[PDB]
């Protein structure tokens, strides 16, 4: 082996810590989670993989509610993802307890990024093996969407995609006028993009998990209703047939 | 290949095995054999004492010890770990009596000792390796006579008859052949001594064995020289 | 050599060496030249402040720093470790002052700083201080010049040089140093010893010198250093 | 000598800290470059700004941070480490203002950060986070000040510096430009910094692919120049050069 | 490998972490257990092993607070530790809030607790897989937890050595579930254990444990002669 | 009062190139006398005596802890503690326990080891050093001691004259103090001699 | 390989790290001590006597532990300083507790127990310093002890540690009177053995330091002999050696005549 | 490869480093211990000392309390540490319960201490063996033996150290009721046992005797010489 | 022939085999008839105990550096073929050379002769021998006072 890739506290003779890169490799092996920031909201879509017909519907949710007004879409080791969701929930709770108002998403992203960097600093713990996205909307700050990765970088975004099909998802997102779309249509676009990037002969089973947080929810993140998800799924299948034609 | 997987008690092997627990269980065999038999009339313990030389008075090899007035322990493995677990059992029985004002059941005391034994590297108990000692708690409680076997991994289970120690594999077969539920305590003593004489390289006579019994009634009794000779007369 | 016994600081090599502290001393010897001369009525410390470029503002980070009104300190080795040690020396001097309402003797300050270095050279998770300190004080009525090593050993010196060319510096000081030397002559001796191991033109603003007389330790201003360089040349 | 390489606390037989050197290599790993120059009465930091995607919010993407009201920094290296060290610098400045009642001097904040880094270089608990921080501020008695806080505890003060991939080229260019009339004005300093970056990178800058922060004696508050100001500087100075 | 699977703290150069996989292998050294649920019941059924024909059969169903039971497959030390933790959590919830702890929250607590070891070098991942059967006001629940700290809400699942036979049977017959009487539900579980059993072997009252929870039925464990009404009714192959 | 429990009485004066530290001798608990040979002046050097006076427990404890600290200091330095350094050491020792004090009031008197110039000082129970040039007094009957010293002190005394002055001051103060005074021990420290004397007194 | 830690037993039962420290003591400057019914004394060589070194401290190897005890250190400088401070602390703690000087054997036992703990516990290398203690206590009068890196100590009439300790101890064994040695004879023997063990030209007085502990007027006095006294002793020894050589030359001349 | 760690089982089940502690014990001088009707005796080899060395600081027989003595074989510094801790525990048990420490109690405490040091991985086992001879408060000549592993037994006569095996075999052969029928034949037996390993026999022998209610008495060298003379006379007579 | 190493990747098994063959030749079957062996080494502590065993190496002769009398002898031996001036004291030179080997003494003579050669001379004097002694017994003592003063 390299000899410098054990422990996240060792710099290779290039300035590279390889444990963080291996964590990034681990996240770049999972299902695809995308998120698009429309003008009046943010929509997360995830192509959850039903790994067995035994699991009930809604098992292994990769869309968490990290505080009432903020949604989280994870991609990678789901155990680490749940732990990070708990960490972010605790950070938002502490913010609301101390300062007395809903945590700004920029600040929440920075806090969780600092936590992930804490775990990538040391040799007694391994870097978090998952990426995730934090989305929210409020009247006084506007729709926001951030992405955090195992190395702990918290760049903002207009459209993001993490997982196996990230490059294809970004390519299919660039061809969208997100800055002037509304939630009711960006949800359908999210479903279409997820269906296009999904691989049927490799991943077999599939379930689309959608959520939005936007003006039409009063800044309250929630799972997209049943009828809306059904209509978006129907539109995505029709669009798949159209693209095939 | 078991060189990167059996150097620590908190490292799994590709098969999912704790080789250090395996090795403690192996260290069990280095002790002298001990046969316990559970019967409707009580429970019997009979152990091969292994006097290395004279001048070591017999009441220093404690293979059979007393836990409360209604349990005995037949031990096999490291003497130090044996002492630790026996002390834990005694203190736990006394604590349960102090709190609830009753006698701890054999199953419950074995469970407490096993609970102590589980904590190999669990960083909140301090022991760092499995206790290399296997125990037979034979006692009497409200459920009638019972005998329980505990091993280094902390696993315990009742046993209508069991044999631990060096001659465990070769004596449990004899126990299987000879044991039946409708057996009296005298029959159990005779059969256990017969198996011990079978599996011992030394001759069975007076010393080099210990025998004890816990019955629904009189407390845990360790047969002295007179009783040992009387039984050995016509084992 | 004893290759295995050179990565740890808590194991003796078969011959008794503590190889890692010797490696720390090698890091010391691979540092900027510094010289210390104990004059008859004072002490002088010098050290090259040559910068790697014209951009380095050579007035912000100093190498000859005071620790009390009567003690000062220069170093040869790594600058960060030097900063740590000067802060600790100041703290120790202040503790001694609070306990005893009296400025800490130079010998005592050296003892305590050497104790700090010993503390840092007695474990496996800590790196020994890769510097050698030259402490110069005016305790009592006579001057003191001491050296402190990463190993925690401290010396009393008449005059010494440490850094890249310490051998040449010490030979030069053997040639030139005489015990009954006034501080004014010792300053010239210090600057000449530096010149003998100073590449490039020894301009007044790339050399740092500090004196320690009965008036207390003081880092000479660049104007004064320029005057001394002009008088020497 | 490769055995003395996997631990931050092991001295090489010749007395070298290979893990610290590797932290510097890590500095030279973000691809970006940064330059800083101080005039008579101003200090300027300019950083290459890469936004290699239309979906990435350029407003959030940045390497210029406001450590306090009157101190700014440009960070180069790993982004997570950069932001961690920026938070540490803000916390230290806040503590200084709380304890001592006046704003932290730039040199003091640099010394604090350098000491924090030296601690990690000495003890073996963390890796030395691989980022380089260039701080700029206005000191009431000294004037404009530019400093570096490399990840080994070294923090010399600078007339003009650079960090990142092309630090050597930028250093040579700034040496040449400072040997001749180091006395620069606000516009001249911005010219020198932007020209240094452009020449070392071998590219002419769009108003967006560059980020400039400035402090001046007249207005001693770290200001990040907007796109209009950057474009004005580029066009006017390229025209009148 | 050979330097990337010594501890849980090192990522292999493939985005893969090896000691967690080794614990997930340890889960297969246990014994077969099948959990499943109707619309008003939840049933765990376990194949108890035997260390000798004299020693009794190791218990595999443990009793967490009245509305929750657990079926274990893997290291018995970790089984004991997790059972104690679950019991303590249920007791704490019933002490603070005068109501039973929801199963979906108990499993989240278990997931966090079991994930902590999978990231820090102070311990090994809990080498025990769990089938948690419970009945909260929402409805009967069957959960699976694996040493990786991942939990799945299963409508019917199986774990342990020789598990795929039972899992295939469950996949084939799960359409029947929900609209089943308790007897039919237990019979389906017993059929799943029969499928995982070697052909020559068969389910006997000695080696079968049956835990049942549900509406108006606090978690009850049937062992020894208690399973007679189930095995006796069960049809033969 | 706490001091009045065990009583006690100590004084120090200085003339020319000599100091005189005097102290009563008694240990009685509250009113009953116990012994009459209680050591209240402890030698911390060749020419440096401390004169702890107050609660007997604290007198002994402070003497012993101060000797511990001073032996460490002298061995570590190679010097002999100067009177000012000893004053600072005792002040630090006493103030380390401000919140719950050593109920004793030290009185240091000695000669500077190098210039051999006199030094006298007194500390309160929390460590407020008070260097004076004429005389210090501690313990019960501080009012009597102050009156005597004021009315009998004169600058630039010689050993015998200072002996008489401090003798009269201590005797007349203790004879008017009740809880303290069963004999007076006077130590006079000069450039080369220590004169220790066991003055007559109202032994009642 | 059974020497990677201080707390590792060799398969033969040997602590190789402790043995390494014991052997490494051989690098230290030769210190030695002689016990006389009149008093006790140490002598020690200055390994490094560079002309540019100052002489700030009156003694480099001989420290005064308390009123009635002194000790010579031989080994690593940092460890020696640590242990000297700890010895002073132990002695003064005993004095605070009991109000009488710590007996020499008790002080040696305390420090050697510290050394044993270092050899036994965790990741701590053993103290690489040997010590020679001289003292006087009310129980056994003048005493001389020696202590190793391993925390083992013994009581000796005469002994030597450091460089050429084997030669020095053999010489003392040859030329020490078990019960009829006074302080003057002890000093003469010390000079002799130092001259024959240093193996560096003539016995330069500036390269040796001698200390003597004796009871006087009921108080112990520890005196580090001044360079004048050391020079006088060396000169007397040189005169004695020259006289012996003259006698041998005269014997050779008589043999030639015969 | 299953070595160098105190807490690592070898695949055979052996903790090898405690066994190495025992192997370190084997490098000590012979120490015999015998018990009689009213006498318990410990003999030890002296190994002699350089004539310049003092003797009183070389102790192998140390009285832990009034009614308990301990003979040593192993590493000297570990000897000192364990003896000091045993003395502390004797006088602390006296405080806890107003009864003198029993030989069994004190040997159990010493064994527990050794086990405590063998348990962890940041500690080195006490490479010593000890013979604890004493009288219980009722009066009974008890003799125990503790090993570096923390296991203690009760013996009637045993030897530890260099000549352990030979001396123990001889004691097995020549230990009898008629040989311990009184308070002097036991001492004869101990000197006889030691003479099988110590060449000199008079300058390499120390005997310590404990009689009921009597403080430990160390026999004078002249008394040792007289006893060895008695054994020599008996040997030549019965030849 | 030196201490044997465990047969592995880091052991000279072939040189070990050569040494084993030499051992067998020195003392195995069919002992040698009239062959006598003179081995020479500069450090004996590393030789294999099999070689050092008696019967193979019956006798072991140490060669201590000359004790000033052997040094006077060596000076005479190596100055016999030399034009020594009157008043030249080889005893004084021997005293000036403590702990010097015979090679050092021969080099002393050679270097004094070279000093004579330099000044077109065939003449050696006491000054020449003293300068030769200084030039030949030149010691490279430790440079660094820190490394020198680690040990007390």
């Amino acid at each position: 082996g390299t000899g410098y890739d054990l422990s996240a506290s060792t710099f290779s003779p290039d300035g590279r810590v390889f444990q963080v890169e291996y964590a990034m490799k681990a996240v770049e092996n999972s299902s695809t989670a995308i998120g698009i920031r429309c003008k009046d909201g943010v929509v997360f879509g995830v192509e959850k993989l039903v790994l067995s017909k035994l699991y009930e519907e809604g098992s292994n949710k990769r869309l968490f509610n990290v505080d009432r007004h903020v949604g989280m879409a994870v991609a990678g080791l789901l155990a680490d993802a749940r732990s990070l969701a708990d960490i972010a929930r605790e950070e938002a709770s502490n913010f609301r307890s101390n300062f007395g108002y809903n945590i700004p998403l920029k600040h929440l992203a920075d806090r969780v990024a600092m936590y992930v960097h804490a775990y990538t600093l040391y040799s007694a713990v391994r870097p978090f093996g998952c990426s995730f996205m934090l989305g929210s909307y409020s009247v006084n700050d506007g729709a926001q969407l951030y992405m955090i990765d195992p190395s702990g970088v918290s760049y903002g975004y207009w459209g993001c995609a993490i997982g196996k099909a990230r490059q294809a998802a970004k390519t299919e997102i660039e061809k969208l006028q997100m800055k002037e779309m509304t939630c009711r249509d960006i949800v359908k676009e999210v479903a279409k993009i997820i269906y296009i990037v999904h691989d049927e002969v490799k991943d077999k089973a599939f379930e689309l998990e959608l959520s939005w947080v936007g003006e039409l929810t009063n800044g309250r993140h929630e799972i997209v209703p049943k009828d809306i998800r059904e209509e978006a799924e129907k539109y995505a299948k029709e669009s798949l047939k159209e693209e095939d034609e | 290949t078991r060189s990167e997987y059996d150097r620590g008690v908190n490292t799994f092997s590709p098969e999912g095995r704790l080789f250090q627990v395996e090795y403690a269980i192996e260290a069990i065999k280095l002790g002298s054999t001990a046969i316990g038999i559970q019967t409707s009339e009580g429970v019997c313990l009979a152990v091969e004492k292994r006097i290395t030389s004279p001048l070591m008075e017999p009441s220093s090899i404690e293979k059979i010890v007393e836990i409360d007035a209604h349990i005995g322990c037949a031990m096999s493995g490291l003497i130090a770990d044996a002492k630790t677990l026996i002390d834990k059992a005694r203190v736990e029985t006394q604590n349960h009596w102090f709190t609830y004002n009753e006698t701890m059941t054999v199953e419950s005391v074995t469970q407490a000792v096993s609970n102590l034994a589980l904590q190999f590297g669990e960083e909140d108990a301090a022991m760092s390796r499995p206790f290399g000692v296997a125990l037979l708690f034979g006692g009497v409680d409200e459920k009638g006579p019972q005998l329980f076997h505990m091993d280094p991994s902390g696993t315990f289970v009742q046993c209508d008859a069991r044999a631990i120690g060096s001659a465990s594999e070769g004596a449990q077969s004899s126990l299987q052949e000879v044991y039946h539920k409708s057996m009296t305590l005298k029959e159990a003593i005779k059969s256990s001594l017969i198996i011990l004489k079978q599996v011992m390289e030394e001759k069975l006579n007076a010393t080099n064995i210990e025998l004890a019994t816990v019955q629904p009634g009189q407390n845990f009794h360790m047969f002295t020289k007179e009783e040992l000779e009387e039984v050995i007369k016509d084992i | 050599a004893e290759r295995g016994y050179s990565f740890s600081l808590t194991t003796f090599s078969p011959s008794g060496k503590l190889v890692q502290i010797e490696y720390a001393l090698a890091a010391v010897a691979g540092g900027a030249p510094s010289v210390g001369i104990k004059a008859a009525n004072g002490v002088v410390l010098a050290t090259e402040k040559k910068q790697k470029s014209i951009l380095y503002d050579e007035r912000s980070v100093h190498k000859v720093e005071p620790i009390t009104k009567h003690i000062g300190l220069v170093y040869s080795g790594m600058g960060p470790d030097y900063r740590v040690l000067v802060h600790r020396a100041r703290k120790l001097a202040q503790q001694y002052y609070l306990v005893y309402q009296e400025p800490i003797p130079t010998a005592q300050l050296v003892q305590r700083v050497a104790s700090v270095m010993q503390e840092y050279t007695q474990s496996g998770g800590v790196r020994p201080f890769g510097v050698s300190l030259l402490i110069c004080g005016w305790n009592e009525g006579r001057p003191y010049l001491f050296q402190s090593d990463p190993s925690g050993a401290y010396f009393a010196w008449k005059a010494t040089a440490m850094g890249k060319n310490y051998v040449n510096g010490k030979t030069f000081l053997e040639k030139r140093y005489n015990e009954d030397l006034e501080l004014e002559d010792a300053i010239h001796t210090a600057i000449l010893t530096l010149k003998e191991s100073f590449e490039g033109q020894m301009t007044e603003d790339n050399i740092e010198v500090g004196i320690c007389n009965e008036a207390g330790f003081r880092r000479l201003t660049p104007t004064e250093v320029k005057d001394y360089l002009a008088a020497i040349a | 000598s490769a055995g003395f390489d996997r631990h931050i606390t092991i001295f090489s037989p010749e007395g070298r800290l290979y893990q610290v050197e590797y932290a510097f290599k890590a500095i030279n790993q973000g691809g970006l470059t940064s330059v800083a120059v101080r005039g008579k009465d101003c200090a300027v930091i300019v950083t290459q700004k890469k936004v290699p995607d239309k979906l990435l919010d350029s407003s959030t993407v940045t390497h210029l941070f406001k450590i306090t009201e009157n101190i700014g920094c440009v960070m180069t290296g790993m982004t997570a480490d950069s932001r961690s060290q920026v938070q540490r610098a803000r916390y230290e400045a806040a503590n200084w203002k709380y304890k001592y009642g006046y704003e932290i001097p730039v040199d003091m904040l640099c010394k604090r950060i350098a000491d924090i880094s030296q601690v990690y270089t000495q003890n073996a608990e963390m890796r030395p986070l691989g980022c380089c921080m260039i701080l700029i501020g206005i000191d009431e008695e000294q004037g404009p000040q530019v400093y570096k806080c490399d990840p080994a505890g070294y923090y010399c003060g600078f007339k003009a510096t650079a960090a990142g991939v092309k630090q050597t080229e930028s250093t040579s260019f700034l040496e040449k430009k400072v040997k001749k009339k180091f006395d620069w004005t606000f516009e001249q300093t911005v010219e020198t910094a932007i020209t240094c970056l452009s020449t070392v990178l071998s590219i002419d800058f769009k108003p967006s692919e560059i980020e400039v922060g400035v402090v001046t004696v007249e207005n001693p508050k770290f200001r990040i120049l907007t796109e209009a100001e950057i474009d004005a500087h580029l066009v006017a100075l390229a025209e009148r050069d | 490998r050979n330097q990337y699977d010594n501890d849980v703290t090192v990522w292999s150069p493939q985005g893969r972490i090896h000691q967690i996989e080794y614990a997930m292998e340890a889960v297969k050294q246990g014994s077969a257990t099948v959990g499943l649920k109707s619309k008003t019941h939840a049933v765990l059924v376990a194949l108890k092993r035997a260390q000798s024909e004299l020693a009794a059969h190791q218990k595999k169903i443990l009793h967490v607070d009245n509305h929750i039971g657990i079926s274990i497959a893997g290291l018995t030390a970790d089984a004991r530790l997790l059972c104690n933790f679950m019991r303590q959590e249920c007791l704490d919830s019933r002490f603070v809030f005068d109501r039973p702890l929801p199963v979906s929250r108990l499993v989240s607590l278990i997931g966090s607790k079991t994930q902590i070891p999978t990231q820090r070098y102070g311990r090994r991942p809990y080498g025990v897989g769990l089938l948690i059967a419970g009945y909260d006001d929402m409805g009967p629940h069957i959960f699976q937890t694996c040493p990786s700290a991942n939990y799945f809400d299963c409508r019917a699942m199986s774990i342990g050595a020789r598990s795929q036979s039972a899992r295939t049977y469950l996949e084939r017959h799960m359409s029947e579930f929900m609209e089943c009487n308790l007897n039919e539900l237990v019979k389906h579980g017993l059929r799943a254990l029969r499928e995982t059993l070697p052909a020559e072997q068969d389910l006997t009252t000695k080696n079968v444990s049956i835990g049942i929870v549900g509406k108006d039925l606090e978690f009850t464990i049937y062992d020894d002669d208690d399973v007679s009404p189930f095995l006796e009714g069960l049809e033969e192959r | 009062s706490i001091m009045s429990y065990n009583g006690g009485a100590v004084m120090a004066m200085k003339g020319k190139n000599c100091v005189a530290i005097a102290a009563d001798r008694r240990f009685g608990i509250q009113a009953q006398m116990v012994t009459t040979d209680f050591q209240k002046i402890f030698p911390m050097g060749d020419r440096l005596y401390i004169g702890l006076a107050g609660l007997a427990t604290d007198v002994q404890t402070v003497a012993q802890r101060l000797k511990f600290r001073l032996n460490l200091y002298e061995l570590k330095e190679g010097r002999q503690i100067k009177p000012y350094t000893l004053m600072s050491m005792v002040a630090n020792l006493l103030y380390e326990k401000r919140f719950g004090p050593y109920y004793t009031e030290p009185v240091i008197a000695g000669l500077d080891p190098k210039t051999f110039k006199p030094f006298i000082c007194s500390l309160d129970l929390i460590g407020c050093p008070m260097v004076t040039d004429d005389f210090v007094v501690s313990g019960t009957c501080a009012e009597q001691m102050y009156g005597m010293c004021e009315s009998l002190w004169e600058p630039n005394m010689d050993p015998d004259h200072l002996f008489e002055t401090i003798s009269q001051a201590m005797l007349n103060a203790v004879d008017r103090d009740a809880v303290s005074g069963m004999g007076v021990i006077v130590h006079i420290i000069e450039k080369d001699k220590i004169t220790t004397r066991t003055l007559k007194a109202r032994m009642d | 390989r059974y020497d990677s830690r201080t707390t590792i037993f060799s398969p033969e039962g040997r602590l190789y790290q402790v043995e390494y420290a014991m052997e490494a003591i051989g690098h230290a400057g030769t210190c030695l001590g002689i016990l006389a019914n009149d008093g006790v004394l140490l002598a020690a060589e200055r390994r490094n006597i560079h002309k540019l070194l100052d002489e700030v401290f009156f003694s480099e190897k001989i420290y005064k532990l308390n009123e009635d005890m002194a000790c010579s250190v031989a080994g690593i400088t940092s460890d020696a300083n640590v242990l000297t401070n700890e010895l002073r602390l132990i002695a003064q703690r005993y004095l605070l507790q009991y109000q009488e000087p710590i007996p020499c054997e008790q002080l040696v036992t305390a420090l050697c127990d510290i050394k044993q703990a270092y050899t036994q516990f965790g990741g701590k290398r053993p103290f690489g310093v040997s010590l020679l203690y001289i003292g006087w206590d009310k129980h056994y009068g003048f005493q001389l002890y020696q202590s190793d890196p391993s925390g083992n100590y013994g009581g000796w009439k005469a002994t030597c540690i450091g460089n050429n300790s084997a030669a020095a101890v053999s010489m003392l064994k040859q030329d020490y009177k078990e019960g009829e040695m006074t302080l003057k004879s002890a000093l003469a023997l010390a000079i002799k053995v130092l001259n024959k063990t240093m193996d560096v030209s003539k016995l330069s007085a500036e390269k040796v330091e001698i200390a003597t502990l004796t009871r006087e007027n009921g108080k112990t006095v520890i005196r580090v002999l001044k360079q004048k006294e050391v020079e006088q002793l060396i000169k007397k020894h040189e005169e004695e050696e020259a006289k012996a050589e003259r006698e041998k030359k005269e014997k050779e001349q008589k043999e030639k005549d015969k | 490869s299953y070595d160098r760690a105190i807490t690592v089982f070898s695949p055979d089940g052996h903790l090898f480093q405690v066994e190495y502690a025992q192997e370190a014990v084997k490098k000590g001088s012979t120490a015999v211990g015998v018990r009689g009707r009213d006498i318990v005796v410990l003999g030890v080899e002296k190994k002699s000392v350089a004539k310049l060395q003092d003797e009183r600081t070389v102790r192998k027989i140390c009285a832990l309390d009034d009614n308990v003595c301990m003979a040593f074989a192993g590493l000297t510094a570990d000897a000192r540490i364990v003896i000091n801790r045993a003395r502390v525990e004797c006088q602390s048990h006296r405080l806890t319960v107003e009864d003198p420490v029993t030989v069994e109690y004190i040997t159990r405490y010493i064994a527990s201490l050794k086990q405590r040091y063998t348990q962890s991985n940041g500690r080195r086992p006490f490479g010593i063996s000890a013979l604890i001879v004493g009288f219980d408060f009722d009066g009974t000549p008890r003799l125990y033996q503790t090993d570096p592993s923390g296991t203690y037994h009760a013996w009637k006569a045993n030897a530890i150290g260099r000549g352990a095996k030979s001396v123990r075999e001889f004691l097995e052969k020549n230990y009898t009721d008629e040989a311990i029928e009184t308070d002097d034949l036991t001492i004869k037996l101990v000197i006889k046992a030691l003479l099988e390993v110590v060449q000199s026999g008079g300058k390499n022998i120390e005997l310590a005797v404990m009689r009921r209610d009597q403080s430990l008495k160390i026999l004078n060298p002249e008394e040792i010489e007289k006893y060895v003379a008695e054994i020599e006379k008996e040997k030549e007579e019965n030849e | 022939g030196s201490s044997r190493l465990e047969g592995g990747s880091g052991g000279d098994s072939e040189v070990q085999r050569t040494m084993l063959e030499l051992l067998n030749q020195l003392d195995g079957f069919e002992a040698t008839k009239n062959i006598k062996v003179i081995m020479a080494t500069n450090r004996i502590d590393i030789l294999d105990s099999a070689l050092l065993r008696p019967g193979r190496i019956d006798r072991k002769i140490e060669f201590p550096p000359p004790n000033e009398e052997a040094r006077l002898d060596i000076l005479k031996i190596h100055s016999r073929k030399m034009n020594l001036t009157r008043g030249i004291n080889l005893r004084k030179i021997a005293e000036l050379m403590p702990g010097a080997s015979g090679a050092e003494v021969k080099g002393v003579c050679t270097e004094a002769g070279m000093y004579a050669l330099r000044e077109r001379r065939v003449h050696v004097t006491q000054e020449d021998f003293e300068m030769a002694v200084a030039k030949v017994m030149q010691k490279d003592s430790e440079k660094n006072m820190s490394i020198k003063k680690l040990w007390k």
